[PDB]
């Protein structure tokens, strides 16, 4: 079975940089390899076919090459419209088609600490017996961060979910939300609600006390 | 002039059936291999099925073998994906594409497979505090809760507020219902004079919810 | 619009070589099989050579194998037909086309394998509803093309198939019928192009 192993999973680059993305086939696929660009919410766009052929319309800054089972996509000088996800694909034939897992090309910027807010459940929601506590991490970099919920200083396990925005096109930051779900009864029996954000050697905890405004 | 227009997506119970159509224009499908490729949310492209030009031999990924059927009606210049015995993991945007090196793609259609019932969102306020503890900044938002299926769109002030808005990808709750939040940050001083309303459109249930979010 | 434009025909000595090209626009040739098909004058269509999509495996009629070579250049979006050791039997209009049920064709280019030399036409007026024309005499090889008034006169033109004369040189007439009321006011000019000898002849045809 043919696997297209893509390196790296993501990279940070700046406009003007030279970006190399490697894809390695688990065995020979001749030159039957294609490269695609995809942006969030849109269908993928073909850039290279037969591993080195620039598809019609594609700016010449994209180039594909092959050395045996190694396939590399090169962008000689990254443009602002080039920040996207790229996928290698083999179409050689016995699966006749196998996509790489993808490489996301993210904008590089300086580290930025999030603004952290914690939202108690609305009284409107509590009436129906469920309590959603929301934690917001606003405009930070880099993307990686660990969010932990504490209820009266006890770590919460298995009752929260997170979601992350795409990189902002203006300041290149990320944002993240975590929601902690409790029954209304469990919510009322505790006082301190805290969201803990860790990045590197810093932890920042935002909290509220149920009842105090 | 070459265009691929998909239709037929939607919601179906586990084990149920859907037929996706890929209507081709600008070119005769008989001469062209046709392919279905899907993208579950947050994940990569996965090839589903292929049909060859001329004869139309068919090929399927192991994950869909024995369950999906790719076909083409030349007289309608249209290719199909018949999806039987559907499964919750089939939930994905499905794309149709032309040629083995896929130069033209359909626009993608959402397929949701779940036993949950269609219902519109409850929208709860994420009220800003009136005294800020964040410098002079206030975060406010709407918690868009327990809707099904995807998608919803969110705007603030009917499109008048876009600076600083973050509308997060939805999460699938263990109830089988989706939830998302949409937040904006604003100056704290504007809390007493500017109104903030989130607008939540949920086409699959024909429901829109507007929620005015007032300070705590 | 999908288009195939062929080039590279013309007169070749027996034993010589010619390279046909088929320049494709409006599609990416990589995705399409290309085929060469020839037509001997007044005869049927005969398949010569095929080149497959993607891989580019080649197939040939038995009567050209080891002598012709079909190929494709993706960075030029052109297919070719290298023809070596041409013989008189290879004389034909050669077409390039895409797909096995060939939906688009080149305009066709005539390959003439002969040891007679090239010779441009002599054009004579056929002077005057009124009929008038141009006698296009003593040329080799084919083809010639005739227009009238630079193509502004098309209604009622009859350009006749060439006849091979006993000299081995072709001759033809192209005639047009016009209102006799225009014989004094409108001028009539035949435009005769013989690309094999790089020669165009323009002849004003006047009433006598
Ligand atoms: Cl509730
Ligand atoms: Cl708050
Ligand atoms: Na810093
Ligand atoms: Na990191
Ligand atoms: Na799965
Ligand atoms: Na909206
Ligand atoms: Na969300
Ligand atoms: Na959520
Ligand atoms: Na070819
Ligand atoms: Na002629």
């Amino acid at each position: 079975d043919i696997q297209m192993t893509q390196s790296p999973s993501s990279l940070s680059a700046s406009v003007g940089d030279r970006v190399t993305i490697t894809c390695r086939a688990s065995q020979s696929v001749s030159s039957a390899v294609a490269w695609y660009q995809q942006k969030p919410g849109k269908a993928p766009k073909l850039l290279i076919y037969s591993a080195s052929s620039l598809y019609s319309g594609v700016p010449s800054r994209f180039s594909g090459s092959r050395s045996g089972t190694d396939f590399t996509l090169t962008i000689s000088s990254l443009q602002p419209e080039d920040f996207a996800t790229y996928y290698c694909q083999q179409y050689y034939g016995y699966y006749p088609i196998t996509f790489g897992q993808g490489t996301k090309v993210e904008i590089k910027r300086t580290v930025a600490a999030p603004s952290v807010f914690i939202f108690p459940p609305s009284d409107e929601q509590l009436k129906s017996g469920t309590a959603s506590v929301v934690c917001l991490l606003n405009n930070f970099y880099p993307r990686e961060a660990k969010v932990s919920w504490y209820v009266d200083n006890a770590l919460q396990s298995g009752n929260s979910q997170e979601s992350v925005t795409e990189q902002d096109s203006k300041d290149s930051t990320y944002s993240l939300s975590s929601t902690l779900t409790l029954s209304k009864a469990d919510y009322e029996k505790h006082k301190v609600y805290a969201c803990e954000v860790t990045q590197g050697t810093t932890s920042v905890t935002k909290s509220f006390n149920r009842g105090e405004c | 002039e070459v265009q691929l227009v998909e239709s037929g997506g939607g919601l179906v119970q586990p084990g149920g059936s859907l037929r996706l159509s890929c209507a081709a224009s600008g070119f005769t499908i008989y001469y062209s291999s046709m392919h279905w490729v899907r993208q579950a949310p947050g994940k990569g492209l996965e090839w589903v099925a292929s049909i060859s030009s001329y004869y139309g031999y068919t090929y399927y990924a192991d994950s869909v073998k024995g369950r999906f059927t790719i076909s083409a009606d030349t007289s309608k210049n249209t290719a199909y994906l018949q999806m039987n015995s559907l499964r919750a993991e089939d939930t994905a945007v499905y794309y149709c594409a032309r040629y083995y090196a896929m130069d033209y793609w359909g626009q993608g259609t959402l397929v949701t497979v779940s036993s949950a019932s269609t219902k519109g969102p409850s929208v709860f306020p994420l009220a800003p505090s009136s005294k800020s503890t964040s410098g002079g900044t206030a975060a406010l938002g709407c918690l868009v809760k327990d809707y099904f299926p995807e998608p919803v769109t969110v705007s603030w002030n009917s499109g008048a507020l876009t600076s600083g808005v973050h509308t997060f990808p939805a999460v699938l709750q263990s109830s089988g219902l989706y939830s998302l939040s949409s937040v904006v940050t604003v100056p704290s001083s504007s809390l007493g004079t500017q109104t903030y309303i989130c607008n939540v459109n949920h086409k699959p249930s024909n429901t829109k919810v507007d929620k005015k979010v007032e300070p705590k």
